[PDB]
């Protein structure tokens, strides 16, 4: 019976620890997944804007090659 | 004497906290500067009110509370208002930029910037406790901070305090005072992510409170100040077993044993009586039987739903004031011979009763009459699942078109968290169904 | 907290100047920057639009831009012309010639960095920048072309802030210039991609109000702009006074924009009465309410009963019964249920501010995201393709380096916007 009492309390300790551990891990994976998603969204916005800039420089040198006539 | 720490999150959490702590001060004879003349033990003590107030050597009684908001303007009014001397400046924590009614910003984008500081300040409160019992978390379902930041905080508290108890007071949205179309989204997200980190959650339906102010107090268009004074009376009835002692007093944890039959079934319906104006209470003594009977009228509930059409799993009555057990027992015997109280078959049907003798207080210039006796009933009924169904339906209408979902995805969230949270809510609704089926 | 305001081109600068006059009177700021007001609510949120300079002086956080010096010297000579920060005038001189490509690609591209230098100075000084509002027209060349270029550049430098515009839509009834459909379509092509919220100030609707309801046979730009300024005051009350609903640009966007491209708003104002009817008509809550929802009080030339509302904000101002506002707003939704989409519950929000605009005891401002806004874009698209079909005047634009393909792409983007408004108008909850 003493051995069973020891097993009950160590089971309680182990379940509380596994709950703390799984909460910690799933929080950290959620935070990292979310930081990556947000940074990818911003980076795509920026890449679209920078392609707008490249098209603007293309348009200006197009003007300067047709003012060469 | 086991300390309780209160955490007030976002505008609704903070403003309800204002009303609660003002009320507690009045109930304990604590002045706006924190002095309490009746406390003869200076700088410390083991009295019932010390579960909620610590003491400085200078005689100040300080709420065991943290106020947290992602923008400064609501907490600034605490920093500068009547009770500004009550709180140490480090208990009042503000960012600069709020969550814009967006759970994703509350839990990730803005919340991640302030969570370590918040937990640090909570830690400072916990370290002053000799036997911390747990936390009380106040927040709205609908705001970006109240939903997202609270979920973040609840996860982090589970990590740092193990399975130390966490109770919630949760403000459920009403169209009469709501501020955002996306409140159903934020509500389902926060309920899904908090469900396993919460031991017991008292939902307060803003529409129930609004209708009670209109009908019982004849306030034609209630403000947050009206709603919050009534809410604080109910919160006070629930915490009064922690803050006072007495012979017939029964601790909140003892009610909790009866109120939560399975970890997910942890949402008690609160019903409070009497709510009555000064003009109508005049020369109208309301007896134990009258206020008890009022507990079973659905217009007095803090959540709109119909317990007549579900099953009970527990019924608790928290009396305060001039009340003795013989009168309670007589009123209960009357109610049982006349009301629609059907329990599930796996549950005993006795009502559990607590009586605190200190009578209810009112805030100066409020709308409630000062009464001699009050009661808050806490019941566990399948009917509370109606509140989920309504919210789930609003969620479904918008989510079918992905309306507004780009605001969450832009902050880093994925559609999979939406559907995961919504499936958790569908399983919660089914759980409430299953507990009501008869045993085979 | 802080908004940075930009006004570009002639229209942009004239309606911007009237905006600053109106809200400065509302907040008790005089033309020298000094506060002489009666209510503390005038100063509670004053830093949203104003900087506090030495001497308890309030300076509009406003940036004045044009490729011509004309209008801006008119601004400086105006009644509040002294209020603006002199370093915040950024004018060129070559001009734009009602040519979007000049404003966007060449001449305005030459002035843009100088404008960006003032925006950074203003933004670096903010405790917590909300974002930006731009006033401009879509029919000229500076406001449309350079205004949309500046939006793109600001977004590159402040991608996590809100971008808001007050965009004046062109009408043949008010202006003769024949390339306006080109400029407007290229502008819209930019706005769809790069703003978070756009108020469509439609000159067609402004004219029709002035002429039909107010009975001005010859409406001035001055009379159009009194409409515009009363509206702009209304739709920024929630940013400028203490309040619960839409109190900043991000929260407004989160309430108003269910899909990121459908961010073009139809504003409305009440009351609008002819001199004749102003003696008869009573100013009650039920009648403010019914006007606010009427096709004739819309600053955009669309019939709401020809589409459905995705979202709505209504702002009442003045001393009135909030119970009565609540009842009338419920009554409008009940009686007009079919015109609000059923798959967005509770999509009409109501705010009430105590402080009425100047000269009224009570007013009402309406902001609608309605699929009936397609009527506006359709009208521009028509006028565009009637010209583009014949390649008329294309040489002003090819002359600056653009290809036909950009015109095709702008036309197709605008047609796509119209299709999407139609898709959500046809959507059902089941
Ligand atoms: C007084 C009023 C409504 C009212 C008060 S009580 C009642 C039954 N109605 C509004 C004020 C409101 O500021 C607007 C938004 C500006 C109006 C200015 C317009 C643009 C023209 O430039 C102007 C020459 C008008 O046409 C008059 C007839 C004088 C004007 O009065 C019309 C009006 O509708 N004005
Ligand atoms: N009962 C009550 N409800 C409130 C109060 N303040 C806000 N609410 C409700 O709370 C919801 C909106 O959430 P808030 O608490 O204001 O938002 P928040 O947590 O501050 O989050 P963000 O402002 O988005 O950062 C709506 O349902 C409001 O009606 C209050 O003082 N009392
Ligand atoms: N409502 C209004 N519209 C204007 C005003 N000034 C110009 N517009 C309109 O703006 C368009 C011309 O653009 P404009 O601003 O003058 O050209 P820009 O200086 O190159 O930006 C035309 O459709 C005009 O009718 C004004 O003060 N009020
Ligand atoms: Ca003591
Ligand atoms: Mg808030
Ligand atoms: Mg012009």
């Amino acid at each position: 019976k003493r051995e069973h009492e020891r097993e009950v309390i160590q089971k309680a300790i182990e379940e509380n620890n596994n709950f703390i551990k799984m909460a910690k891990e799933k929080l950290a994976q959620k935070m990292e997944s979310n930081k990556e998603n947000r940074e990818a969204h911003l980076a795509a916005m920026l890449e679209r804007l920078q392609e707008k800039d490249k098209h603007a420089e293309e348009v200006r040198k197009n003007k300067e090659l047709k003012e060469e006539a | 004497m086991r300390e309780c720490i209160s955490i007030h999150v976002g505008q609704a959490g903070v403003q309800i906290g204002n009303a609660c702590w003002e009320l507690y001060c009045l109930e304990h004879g604590i002045q706006p500067d924190g002095q309490m003349p009746s406390d003869k033990t200076i700088g410390g003590g083991d009295d019932s009110f010390n579960t909620f107030f610590s003491e400085t050597g200078a005689g100040k009684h300080v709420p065991r509370a943290v106020f947290v908001d992602l923008e400064p303007t609501v907490i600034d009014e605490v920093r500068t208002g009547t009770y500004r001397q009550l709180f140490h400046p480090e208990q009042l924590i503000t960012g600069k930029e709020d969550a814009a009614n967006n759970y994703a910003r509350g839990h990730y984008t803005i919340g991640k910037e302030i969570i370590d500081l918040v937990l640090d300040r909570i830690r400072k409160l916990a370290d002053q406790c000799t036997g911390l019992q747990g936390f009380l978390v106040f927040h709205s379902f609908g705001g970006g901070t109240g939903s997202g930041f609270t979920s973040l905080l609840m996860e982090r508290l589970s990590v740092d305090y193990g399975k130390k108890s966490k109770l919630e007071f949760s403000i459920y949205p009403a169209p009469q005072v709501s501020t955002a179309v996306v409140e159903p989204y934020n509500s389902i997200l926060t309920t899904h992510t908090t469900l396993e980190h919460s031991d017991c959650a008292f939902m307060v339906d803003n529409e129930a409170i609004y209708d009670i102010c209109r009908r019982n107090l004849d306030i034609e268009r209630p403000t947050y100040t009206n709603l919050n004074r009534l809410i604080s009376q109910i919160v006070s009835s629930i915490t009064a077993s922690l803050r006072f002692d007495g012979a017939l007093n029964v601790d909140l944890t003892e009610f909790q044993t009866n109120l939560v039959p399975y970890p997910r079934i942890h949402f008690p319906l609160a019903t409070y009586a009497p709510v009555i104006s000064a003009e109508k209470a005049y020369h109208e003594q309301l007896s134990v039987a009258e206020i008890t009977n009022a507990c079973f009228e659905p217009a007095n509930q803090m959540v709109k739903c119909d317990p007549r059409h579900g099953k009970y799993m527990a019924c608790c009555l928290l009396y305060r004031g001039d009340v003795v057990p013989k009168d309670v027992n007589a009123a209960i015997a009357t109610i049982k011979t006349k009301r629609s109280i059907q329990f599930v078959d796996w549950c005993p049907t006795g009502f559990k009763v607590g009586i605190n003798y200190q009578p209810p207080t009112v805030v100066p210039g409020g709308d409630l009459a000062k009464v001699q006796r009050a009661v808050c009933m806490l019941s566990n009924t399948t009917a509370i699942a109606e509140a989920w169904a309504r919210l789930d339906h609003k969620f479904d209408l918008m989510y079918a078109k992905r309306a507004f979902v780009h605001w969450y995805v832009g902050e880093g969230m994925e559609e999979g968290e939406f559907s995961e949270a919504r499936e958790d809510m569908a399983a919660l609704e089914k759980d409430y169904e299953e507990v009501g089926v008869d045993s085979v | 907290r802080e908004i940075v305001h930009i006004q570009a081109g002639q229209c942009g600068n004239q309606i911007g100047a009237k905006f600053w006059e109106v809200i400065s009177d509302e907040h008790g700021i005089d033309p020298t920057g000094s506060y002489h007001g009666d209510s503390d609510l005038q100063l509670e949120r004053i830093n949203v639009y104003y900087n506090e300079a030495t001497g308890n002086k309030y300076v509009p956080r406003a940036i004045l831009v044009d490729l011509e010096p004309g209008t801006m010297d008119s601004v400086r000579s105006g009644p509040f012309g002294q209020i603006f920060r002199p370093d915040n005038f950024v004018f060129g001189q070559s001009g734009a010639g009602n040519n979007w490509a000049k404003g966007h690609y060449t001449e305005g591209a030459e002035l843009v960095d100088s404008v960006l230098d003032v925006v950074r100075k203003e933004s670096e000084s903010c405790d917590c920048l909300q974002g930006f509002q731009l006033t401009h027209s879509l029919g000229g060349g500076t406001g449309s072309g350079m205004g949309t270029l500046l939006i793109s550049k600001i977004r590159e430098e402040y991608p996590d802030r809100i971008m808001n515009t007050f965009s004046v839509m062109p009408s043949p009834k008010v202006s003769d210039t024949v390339v306006e459909p080109y400029n407007a379509t290229l502008s819209v092509h930019q706005l769809v991609e790069n703003t978070d919220e756009t108020y469509c100030i439609d000159n067609e609707a402004l004219y029709d109000i002035c002429f039909r309801t107010l009975k001005l046979t010859t409406p001035t730009y001055g009379d159009l702009n009194h409409l515009v300024s009363a509206t702009m005051s209304g739709v920024t009350t929630c940013l400028r006074f203490p309040g619960q609903l839409n109190a900043d640009l991000r929260k407004l966007a989160v309430n108003m924009v269910p899909f990121p491209r459908l961010h073009f708003f139809m504003p409305g104002f009440a009351p609008l009465t002819s001199r004749g009817s102003q003696q008869y008509r009573a100013l009650t809550v039920p009648e403010l309410t019914q006007q606010m929802f009427d096709s004739k009080n819309m600053m955009a030339a669309c019939d709401p009963r020809h589409g459905r509302y995705l979202t709505v904000a209504a702002i009442f101002r003045g001393r009135m019964s909030m119970k009565e506002v609540d009842e009338q707003m419920l009554n409008v939704q009940n009686k007009n249920s079919s015109y609000f989409v059923e798959w967005i519950p509770n999509n009409v929000k109501t705010a009430v501010c105590d402080i009425p605009p100047r000269g009224l005891k009570m007013s009402a401002t309406f902001i609608g995201n309605s699929t009936a806004i397609q009527e506006l874009f359709k009208r521009i698209s028509e006028q565009f393709t009637a010209m583009f079909r014949r390649k008329a005047f294309l040489h002003w634009y090819t002359g600056e380096g653009m290809d036909e393909m950009e015109f095709t792409e702008a036309e197709s983007n605008m047609n796509d916007l119209v299709s999407e408004y139609q898709q959500y108008q046809d959507a059902t909850a089941d």
